[PDB]
């Protein structure tokens, strides 16, 4: 679960994030793209070469849908509720690749937040990243 | 493939006894029905509506024994199944796009269909070395993909 | 998540089970043990050898909470809150070992069961499983 | 363990500019905070109640820079991971009861906290390559679990 200060620590780092967001969602579909490259075969019908500008669309969409979340982080169910219908029931990806795609985001925060990206943080922003895995998820098979 | 000579062994016999027409076509439909997700690859194949308009589809039953045919070829190869695999490796990735995390799941239903055949022959024992196998025939169908 | 069809189905099942849960849970811990040996690790101070009594004795644990979870199949986290404190917060089992445990208890029904065994009660049981995991897991960190 | 020339020398490169002594302090630590589960293997390390408790415990450090030291032992032998890792892998299994799950988990704080030292230098092209090495590496250590 979250509990109150994982919230203000996720609303502090996604607070830092800022204008940068659509920007950092793109480098963390890149990076899984290639670490992972299983979950490409969810993006056939997409360009996916370095600096695309298919990726830098698809990142702003998925950084815009984050800062909703955050902005909602009390009923994230129901705000993410769109989503999950598409992920789970349309698209049908697997859980596994949430957890890829939650490990790239960590590691493009990092990357680019030296000074917040302390342990509690990280801690808090791991367990965002569950909750709104389990949110879109949770209608699968 | 780390199997133990009494492991292929055990292996050997109990696939030699196996009807593939009725093996195949359960497999295959207890896939769709138990992980409805795979229906999206399928699409081409028909009604797929509920679960008995899925065991009775002609086009899922051909497919299945298509599937076991496949899996009979790397089990009188498991020294290379990576070899053996190859093509059909490149074939779900850069044709079908299929999330290898889904070979898992086929795997799985795969052995319970020969518990549900076997039954008391179908040992503790003799199912580990086929969970074995059903990972090295997984592992060997996600190599190629990049 | 369960429908009533699956509740449905589950309760035929697991009635005729009956009388053998106790042997049918310690035969799934058996193939657990053998086909996936990592799981050895959360039992240590177990005899884990074949017929072993300390394994019957958990067989029938496990038989009998699944038998409970049936029962309260409408409100398993009240009826399984003790148990989802054990695993996920005491023990600290990975997640990943739910659906080993799962598959194998899977895989004992359909070899003692053919006649019940089903596809369309194989996607209950297995929707069943999978929501007894989620609630033993939830909170696991 | 693919690996081609180029990443290899990708993953050399950057290693030697890593002090193992405190990056190993940080990874166990963070380690044991953002996976609090993971803390029921060094209940002898005294008090870990919080982030502070953890990431300056002295004891953390010194286990921490054992750790990084073994990781430093498989970059000099990535073409034999399995053999540099096999004690390692029986003690961890035989020993100390680990589930290979927590492997991953370490792997990926490693990665993640490369990325917070290196901030722009960890690349993608790079990051993908720390990710075959750490997975080669829980590959390796949990070889020998039976
Ligand atoms: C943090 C988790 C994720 C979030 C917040 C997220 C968010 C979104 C959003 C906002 C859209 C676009 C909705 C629209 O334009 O109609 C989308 C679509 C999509 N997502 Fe995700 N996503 C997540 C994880 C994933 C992962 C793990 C995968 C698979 C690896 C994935 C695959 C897709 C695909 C294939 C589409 C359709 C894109 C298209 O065809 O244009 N997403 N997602
Ligand atoms: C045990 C792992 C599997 C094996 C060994 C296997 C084997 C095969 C074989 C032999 C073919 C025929 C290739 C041809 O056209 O010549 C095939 C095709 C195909 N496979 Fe697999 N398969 C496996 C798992 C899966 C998975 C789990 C799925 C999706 C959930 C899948 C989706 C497909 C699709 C969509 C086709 C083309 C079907 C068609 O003819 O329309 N396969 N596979
Ligand atoms: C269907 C899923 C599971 C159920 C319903 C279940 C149920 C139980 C029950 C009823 C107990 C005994 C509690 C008591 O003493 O009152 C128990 C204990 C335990 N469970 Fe599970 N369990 C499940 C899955 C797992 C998994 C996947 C693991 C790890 C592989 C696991 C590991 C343990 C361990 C280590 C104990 C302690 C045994 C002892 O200390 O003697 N369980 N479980
Ligand atoms: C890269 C992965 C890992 C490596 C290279 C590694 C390496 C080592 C080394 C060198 C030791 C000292 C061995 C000895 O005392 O002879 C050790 C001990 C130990 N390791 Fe690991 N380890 C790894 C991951 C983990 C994980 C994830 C855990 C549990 C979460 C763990 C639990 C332990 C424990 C409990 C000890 C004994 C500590 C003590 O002295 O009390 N290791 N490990």
């Amino acid at each position: 679960v979250l509990s109150p200060a994982d919230k203000t620590n996720v609303k502090a780092a996604w607070g830092k994030v800022g204008a940068h967001a659509g920007e950092y969602g793109a480098e963390a579909l890149e990076r899984m793209f290639l670490s992972f490259p299983t979950t490409k075969t969810y993006f056939p019908h997409f360009d996916l070469s370095h600096g695309s500008a298919q990726v830098k669309g698809h990142g702003k969409k998925v950084a815009d849908a984050l800062t909703n979340a955050v902005a909602h982080v009390d009923d994230m169910p129901n705000a993410l509720s769109a989503l999950s219908d598409l992920h789970a029931h349309k698209l049908r990806v697997d859980p596994v690749n949430f957890k890829l795609l939650s490990h790239c985001l960590l590691v493009t925060l990092a990357a680019h937040l030296p000074a917040e990206f302390t342990p509690a943080v990280h801690a808090s922003l791991d367990k965002f990243l569950a909750s709104v895995s389990t949110v879109l998820t949770s209608k699968y098979r | 493939m780390h199997l133990t000579p009494e492991e292929k062994s055990a292996v050997t016999a109990l696939w030699g006894k196996v009807n593939v027409d009725e093996v195949g076509g359960e497999a295959l439909g207890r896939l769709l029905v138990v992980y409805p997700g795979t229906q999206r690859f399928f699409e081409s194949f028909g009604d797929l509506s509920t679960p008995d308009a899925v065991m009775g589809n002609p086009k899922v039953k051909a497919h299945g024994k298509k599937v076991l045919g496949a899996f009979s070829d790397g089990l009188a190869h498991l020294d290379n199944l990576k070899g053996t695999f190859a093509t059909l490796s490149e074939l779900h990735c850069d044709k079908l796009h299929v999330d290898p995390e889904n070979f898992r799941l086929l795997g799985n239903v795969l052995v319970c269909v020969l518990a549900h055949h076997f039954g008391k022959e179908f040992t503790p024992p003799v199912q580990a070395a086929y969970q074995k196998v059903v990972a090295g025939v997984a592992n060997a169908l996600a190599h190629k993909y990049h």
